[PDB]
């Protein structure tokens, strides 16, 4: 059994882009607190995190939050495949659209509430396809990753160039990924 | 840098700071440096060393960052490596990734 494969259990720490490996963990495969790590889960699937280390985690299966563990289309209780991928590198632009129903009411400026404060001096790596969640004014809106510019995945630096765009959409699309 | 002057820079960064293979008695340490360049990486290092010493290999492994003004972080509790002197030991910078923002 090749230690690359771990399972999917709870959250601790609720960030978006984090997944929690133990100590015992980081020393099986070498990585770091500050390393962004590729998951590669089920339905041909991927996402970009953090590693962090966790005491409780315990080696053999890792900590994702829901929205990690949703764009992989896993489950608390499922394996995925974990690698790391340095050759990822900082944005040039992306790509985010709000999906409708979680706006539903309000309108305005989405960048400067929730988008501005959300990737400010994180330098998120995020992915092509993936769907985040920003909890602010009383409500959580879910943006969908529509495109990037340095291929299927990269990195949201300050300097990175982030357009939203505010035509919303069905939640067809996310059945159409577990179907 | 050339492409030819980066390799270059690598070797003096890679060679011009000490290693002593008996000091990792306080463990041996390895650094993941997080450029503001385009999104590059250079790792590497030594036992016990400090953050101004991961500053003079920022330097020495490129001519273009010793004239820029710059800080350092590690990222997600964006704690800013303040206290240049700061050993690897007492900031938690243990394996870690040090991310650099001008």
């Amino acid at each position: 059994k090749k230690d690359n494969m771990l399972l999917v259990d709870d959250a601790i720490n609720d960030d978006n882009s984090v997944i929690a490996i133990n100590s015992n963990t980081m020393d099986k495969l070498e990585l770091f607190r500050g390393d962004t790590v590729l998951v590669k889960g089920k339905k041909r699937k991927d996402t970009v995190l953090i590693v962090l280390i966790d005491d409780e985690l315990e080696d053999g299966a890792c900590r994702i939050n829901r929205v990690v563990r949703n764009n992989l289309r896993i489950r608390l209780g499922d394996l995925v495949t974990i690698h790391p991928c340095p050759d990822i590198k900082y944005a040039t632009r992306i790509s985010v659209l709000p999906i409708a129903d979680t706006i539903e009411g309000i309108t305005g400026n989405l960048f400067d509430v929730f988008l501005k404060p959300y990737f400010v001096e994180a330098y998120r790596p995020v992915r092509k396809g993936d769907h985040f969640v920003v909890r602010g004014g009383m409500r959580q809106v879910e943006f969908k990753v529509v495109d990037v510019e340095p291929e299927e995945y990269a990195v949201v630096a300050q300097d990175t160039i982030i357009h939203w765009e505010g035509e919303p959409i069905n939640r067809e699309d996310e059945e159409n990924n577990m179907n | 840098s050339s492409p030819a002057e980066v390799p270059k820079n690598e070797t003096p960064a890679a060679q011009e700071q000490p290693m002593p293979d008996n000091e990792p008695k306080q463990g041996d340490t390895s650094i993941q440096i997080r450029y503001a360049n385009g999104k590059r990486e250079v790792l590497h290092c030594n036992s016990t060393d400090t953050v101004k010493f991961l500053y003079e290999h920022v330097t020495s492994n490129a001519n273009t960052d010793p004239s820029r003004n710059f800080t350092l972080n590690y990222a997600f509790p964006i704690k800013p490596i303040s206290n240049d002197e700061t050993t690897l030991k007492d900031a938690d910078l243990l394996n870690s990734v040090v991310v650099q923002r001008w």
